[PDB]
């Protein structure tokens, strides 16, 4: 599962990362729009335009509701639980599309901290991208 | 599969200031390191016991260097990557017998590297220009089943 | 692609037999069942509330049947599914925005209710024909894309 | 999860099962051979000959491992800690195979047990299909 060597590597990134986490979170969710535009259709609601400030602060909840599960590391499940029901039963929303955003955020993960994104820790960070994904669409499986 | 002209450009500019080998050789340890199965069709490479032993690996870092020259047949021909992959897809899919959700796996990895490599210049649109570029040799390759 | 003699033979036998209506009907709510996501892009369905609802819902085998007639297109022609299902392309890709990897989820499924069905009749070399027919269409569906 | 229905689902027809163990495992075994060719790569020692001795016999031993978690369906992962050595590290069987033989294995009860196959115990088998899939894959995750 996620062993005591990934634990530190994600801790590692996101205590270096932290400060950005709004920045982060709204160039992730940008990035997931541009690059897979279906993903929008679940955000019908939104102002979708550059920029706009709902993207704002819901990006700053998904990386605050990550940087989270980073504190719990230890029990994720049991963290994120509160976030399955709605993803999973309410907004039914497919799994391809955790593996969506997770990739776009280690793209923002990639272009401002690349020195940090080594191979040994990007690999600590899809497993825990992976765990996040599968608690979220927990109630299904 | 039909380009844009704005994303002929930016898959033709980003290329054009691509070290080929620094890419290479990452794209490909990264795979390696990052989904471990794929470690079984490079084992003739040698040693891939641990990361270090797969960053080390000289076949590891000079196989890279080919893969992303290969990239590179397509960036030549965005009007033809249906035939520029299609003796590749043979060799992966017959020979080798990759399965192609591999493919979509290197080509998310790739695109990680290609962040990673140029900042703030590889651009929301530049990103899914991208995507869109290894989404297709990834169909490409995969042609030879289905 | 290719279509070997037996791989017809074995298809189009096999169709001869199918209760378009039942399997169809099956077969679309073990899809709603199994992969509850799938169950958003069918809130026009009206009360899909459970499995018994689901299993009961007039709209539900109204479109199982739909479905699998279409399957049945795709028997009639084998050497041709890709042009067969260009407009079912679009409306499955532009309109809905439906995930491919979910065609691949159905054709699955299907195949569990031919097997269902048909039992030891479905021999070994059967279901093979059927998982290539199965996945020739949905690729033809995900064309629109890559 | 697995919902106690699920376990019980689960439970109900690893008994419909039951001795036809052995023949059922050597089946699904053939159906992912014929119907999924690459496969065969994995196997380059045995004789993969409709019939053979050897399928029969590692067929039991799957189908085994299988009624042996559902004999823990509480503890799986410990259950079968002892495969994924092999698999995943010894053998690096790539995941999508898992789903490969997870849906031979579905077809042969299908085909044996139609009545016992509902929509609602055909999902729950799916989710155990699934754990065991991730377990055995776990020295990834
Ligand atoms: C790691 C993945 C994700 C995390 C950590 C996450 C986090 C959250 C959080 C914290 C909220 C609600 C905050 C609140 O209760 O207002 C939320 C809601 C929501 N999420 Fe997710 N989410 C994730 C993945 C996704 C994905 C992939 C999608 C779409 C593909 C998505 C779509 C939504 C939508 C539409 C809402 C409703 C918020 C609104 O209507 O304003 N989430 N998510
Ligand atoms: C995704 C885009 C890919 C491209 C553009 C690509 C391209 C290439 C090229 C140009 C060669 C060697 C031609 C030669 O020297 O014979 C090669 C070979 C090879 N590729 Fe790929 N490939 C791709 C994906 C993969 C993937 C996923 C794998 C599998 C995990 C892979 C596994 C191999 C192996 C095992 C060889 C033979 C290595 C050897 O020569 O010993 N390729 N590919
Ligand atoms: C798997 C291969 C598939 C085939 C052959 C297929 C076929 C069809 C057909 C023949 C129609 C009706 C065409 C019309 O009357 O205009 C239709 C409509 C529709 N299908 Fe699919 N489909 C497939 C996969 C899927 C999947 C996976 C979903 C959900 C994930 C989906 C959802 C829908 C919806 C939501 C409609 C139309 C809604 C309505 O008009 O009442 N399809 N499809
Ligand atoms: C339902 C999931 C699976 C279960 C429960 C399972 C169970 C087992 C067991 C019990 C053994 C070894 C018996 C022993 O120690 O001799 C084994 C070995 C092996 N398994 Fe699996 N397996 C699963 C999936 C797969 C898949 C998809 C493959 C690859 C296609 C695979 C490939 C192998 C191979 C190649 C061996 C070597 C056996 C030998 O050479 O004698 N397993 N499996």
């Amino acid at each position: 599962v996620l062993s005591a060597a990934d634990k530190n590597n994600v801790k590692g990134i996101f205590t270096k990362i932290a400060g950005h986490a709004e920045e982060y979170g709204a160039e992730t969710l940008e990035r997931m729009f541009i690059t897979y535009p279906p993903t929008k259709t679940y955000f019908p609601h939104f102002d979708l335009s550059h920029g706009s400030a709902q993207i704002k602060g819901h990006g700053k909840k998904v990386v605050a509701a990550l940087i989270e599960a980073a504190n719990h590391i230890d029990d994720i499940a049991g963290t994120l639980s509160k976030l399955s029901d709605l993803h999973a039963h309410k907004l039914r929303v497919d799994p391809v599309n955790f593996k969506l955003l997770g990739q776009c955020f280690l793209v923002v993960v990639a272009i401002h901290h690349p020195a940090a994104l080594t191979p040994e820790v990007h690999a600590s960070l899809d497993k825990f991208l992976c765990a996040v994904g599968t608690v979220l669409t927990a109630k299904y499986r | 599969v039909h380009w844009s002209a704005e994303e002929k450009q930016l898959i033709t500019g980003l290329w054009g200031k691509v070290n080929v080998a620094d890419c290479g050789a990452e794209a490909l340890a990264r795979l390696l390191i990052v989904y471990p199965w794929t470690q079984r069709f490079f084992a003739s490479f040698g040693n891939l016991s641990s990361p270090t032993a797969i960053l080390g690996n000289p076949m590891v870092r000079a196989h890279g260097k080919k893969v992303l020259t290969s990239f590179g047949d397509a960036v030549k021909n965005l009007d033809n990557i249906k035939n520029t992959f299609s003796q590749l897809s043979e060799l992966h899919c017959d020979k080798l017998h990759v399965d192609p959700e591999n493919f979509r796996l290197l080509g998310d990895i790739l695109i990680i590297v290609l962040a990673a490599h140029f900042s703030k210049d590889f651009t929301p649109e530049c990103q899914a220009a991208w995507q869109k570029l290894v989404r297709v040799v990834a169909h490409a390759l995969a042609r030879k089943y289905h």
